[PDB]
């Protein structure tokens, strides 16, 4: 079934704008939305088919008090995305309240696309955590979607924000988002601003314009995570089959990301596989262990190398994991596209369930716990107090995320057979 | 020298007895006089008798076979005894 | 097993910086650690393997009151050594105390590499004796390593300092270092600033910039001492296998150096051996005798003549020794590398246990004994007095080094069978 992407918030709208542009050039598409003449791939899932080959992405763009939003509209690709479905604070509470009054028109825009498609399998959100308007509005829309569309499976390309710690309420906003995400997301793929900023400092000298350049890094991961779905394959063609292996227990649905070519701008599989297990290529910042690992390689890979390669990574043990889940690394292979350059034709990515990401969740919980005692930034803005007089959703969120922090470490232990 | 039986059927033993000694030392880091001493000294004497016997045999006159003696004859340790 | 080199102190960090650079060009490695396109060697021991051919050596760089650690960072080879493991007085006591507070983080940096490697066989320290910060910190780290790795062995490329005798406490600092080095070091390779300075005056006119030029001399010896391990061969295919012959009694573990073409910038084996035994080729400054001698040759060497060379060197008797040890000299061979110049097509080095080095130890013990009576430089700095109020470790060191001075001369005697 076709996938509908609910890109929301200024930050989320920036990475959806680029992700669709990335699949414009990668696929046989043009800024008008029509196919290029020069142009064997499965464009049905991601791109709606118009009568005159105007393959329009099924993007849902949500904006709130737009000013810099108009920049997406003044672009050569404005015609490419024309489902004609765009509808008009820095606080999590401020975003949640604004979403509630406009919920029905934004929800009808969801319906239109659902009716238009032959079918709808999942809602992929370009979510921004502690995103000012992006968070709060995104949590609320996350709660409505599961109730209305229980059958579908949701994913979140959460850009978890770590900038070395401006938002003084950033921990409070993030704390609330996770309680909803844990509760109302079937899957989440985690990314980190600092981890990518550190990569940007590593591969390039770019430091001050970190957000503009890092957009390309988030994009390469995003296009890559779905390339097996976008291009024809003998296995995991459906999104669901892919999702099951990466998330073995429902609560632990957060996925770590890595790219074998930190710089993609021959190499045998035995090599490309080993790079994913080096921490310099990872993009995320008591014993600790992965729960299950998966990898997808691109290009005309030599296959015999993989049997040697898979048995080879095994002797290397570069990846240390002994979870409750069996955790064999899974090997996938896909075709690099026939439009984009063949430089570094072989290039890989890995998506894995790792207990280390628990540490990133605890750090915002640490900032929040410190901030909660001080009550330095309760906002006490009338919106914040009137929306939350008890201020007990933050405590409800704190116990739910602490259960998550606890569950992760329970995964490390030998007995996750018992309740976690 | 594998072709000639005597040098071969005596050097092999120089290695095999050494394996047994290597095993006795391998057994414990604590000092071992539990019959180890009885054989360890029999071994020191046993290894000197054979080690000198082949020293005497060593001393086609191949440069390699005769020249090898002089590494041991730097101290003349076995001959002096 | 892979060797981890704990280069410490400004002087020690200077000779590790160069030694790794020397093996950069000698091996197939560029300044970014990338496999060279132009490029048969065992690089596993000295160089860790990153997936994209980043040959990053397992160097542990320790900085204290840093100045030359910042210059190491602004170099083209900064990328080559990136285990990302560098962590922030002229007195031996001043260095030992500073090391104790930071011992656990520097020790975790040791652990990381030990865990990362398939295995760890030895810790090779680019130690500086009476090195201000380098000594004291180096003695303390020498004591911790043996306790944590009781099975493992520690070597020391001690640059014993002789500059014609500025440090007014130099003898006191050196006295303390040896006591630790005599009981807590499995092997030590001795070098001398004056001996090399005399060589520098001999081969070249360089006198005033003695430290910069002599770095190359220490390096040629250092690269050379390991070439049998770094390149595969019939015998001495592991460090420990080689170490045993050079050190016959545990206390006497100090090794002298020499190089046949000091001016390496055809020659038969019979010649390169005789040249080495002569004392100009030596780099170190009652009957006296060597305990054991060993030699390694890397060049266009004929095989049928090497045994005949040992016989020919036996007839010359240029090397006089009648020690308790039964170890006779042996003719070893190693592989000269391609790419770098093949000048002095045949070129050699010798590592030997010689009782003459006892004299260098006694000279610092002589300066110290003279200095101890005067008490001219007790420092009495509160660090020095508070750390050592009794000042009895210096006396403990004096008896231990005197036992060593005595043991050496006992080696010269006919009865080292009796206790030495
Ligand atoms: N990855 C990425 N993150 C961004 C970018 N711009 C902003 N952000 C993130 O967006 C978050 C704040 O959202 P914000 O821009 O305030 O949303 P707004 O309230 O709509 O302005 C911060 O946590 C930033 O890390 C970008 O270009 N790339
Ligand atoms: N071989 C060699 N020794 C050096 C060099 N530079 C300094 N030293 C030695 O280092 C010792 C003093 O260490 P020092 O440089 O004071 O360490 P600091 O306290 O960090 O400055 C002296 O004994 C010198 O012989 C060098 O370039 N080569």
């Amino acid at each position: 079934r076709e996938i509908i992407t609910l890109q929301l918030g200024q930050c989320g709208n920036q990475i959806g704008f680029e992700f669709w542009k990335q699949l414009c050039a990668e696929h046989g598409i043009s800024p008008e939305g029509i196919v290029e003449e020069f142009a064997t791939d499965r464009k049905d899932v991601f791109f709606y088919q118009a009568d005159d080959e105007h393959y329009i992405p099924r993007a849902v763009l949500l904006d709130l008090e737009p000013r810099v939003i108009h920049s997406i509209l003044n672009s050569p690709y404005a015609k490419l995305y024309n489902p004609e479905n765009i509808y008009l604070g820095n606080n999590w509470a401020s975003g949640f309240s604004q979403g509630e009054k406009i919920h029905e028109d934004i929800f009808d825009i969801i319906d239109r696309e659902a009716d238009g498609s032959d079918s709808l399998e999942g809602f992929v959100l370009c979510h921004s955590i502690a995103g000012g308007t992006g968070s709060g509005l995104g949590s609320y829309l996350l709660e409505r979607l599961n109730d209305r569309y229980p059958k579908k499976l949701v994913q979140t390309y959460s850009v978890f924000p770590n900038q070395d710690e401006d938002v003084v309420v950033q921990p409070y906003n993030s704390l609330l988002t996770l309680k909803r995400l844990t509760q109302n997301a079937d899957c989440v793929v985690v990314l980190d601003n600092t981890a990518l900023n550190r990569i940007a400092t590593d591969r390039l000298h770019i430091q001050n314009p970190s957000f503009s350049q890092i957009n390309q890094l988030v994009s390469t991961i995003m296009s890559a995570s779905t390339t097996t779905l976008r291009y024809p394959g003998y296995m995991n063609n459906d999104l669901i089959g892919l999702i099951a292996s990466l998330i073995p227990t429902p609560r632990l649905h957060f996925l770590m990301t890595g790219y074998t070519p930190l710089t993609t701008d021959k190499t045998t599989v035995l090599d490309v596989m080993r790079r994913l297990l080096q921490p310099k290529n990872v993009m995320v910042s008591t014993n600790h262990c992965y729960i299950a690992i998966l990898n997808i390689i691109q290009g005309e890979v030599d296959p015999t190398q993989v049997h040697k390669s898979l048995q080879r990574i095994r002797e290397r043990k570069l990846a240390n994991f002994i979870p409750w889940g069996p955790a064999s690394i899974q090997v996938a292979l896909s075709r690099k596209s026939p439009y984009l350059p063949s430089a570094h034709r072989v290039s890989g990515l890995m998506m894995a369930n790792h207990t280390s990401i628990s540490s990133l969740f605890e750090r915002t919980c640490r900032q929040y716990d410190k901030l909660r005692k001080r009550e330095a930034f309760l906002e006490q803005f009338r919106k914040e107090d009137m929306f939350k007089d008890n201020f007990d959703e933050m405590d409800t969120s704190r116990e739910i995320v602490q259960q998550l922090i606890d569950e992760y470490h329970a995964a490390t232990r030998p007995d996750y057979i018992s309740w976690g | 020298f594998i072709l000639l039986k005597p040098v071969f059927h005596c050097l092999n033993e120089i290695l095999d007895l050494c394996h047994s000694f290597c095993s006795l030392v391998s057994q414990n880091l604590g000092p071992l006089d539990e019959r180890g001493a009885a054989q360890l000294s029999i071994l020191v004497k046993g290894f000197s008798r054979q080690s000198s016997l082949l020293f005497k045999i060593l001393s086609h006159q191949i440069n390699s076979d005769l020249a090898q003696l002089l590494l041991r004859l730097d101290y003349n340790k076995y001959y002096t005894q």
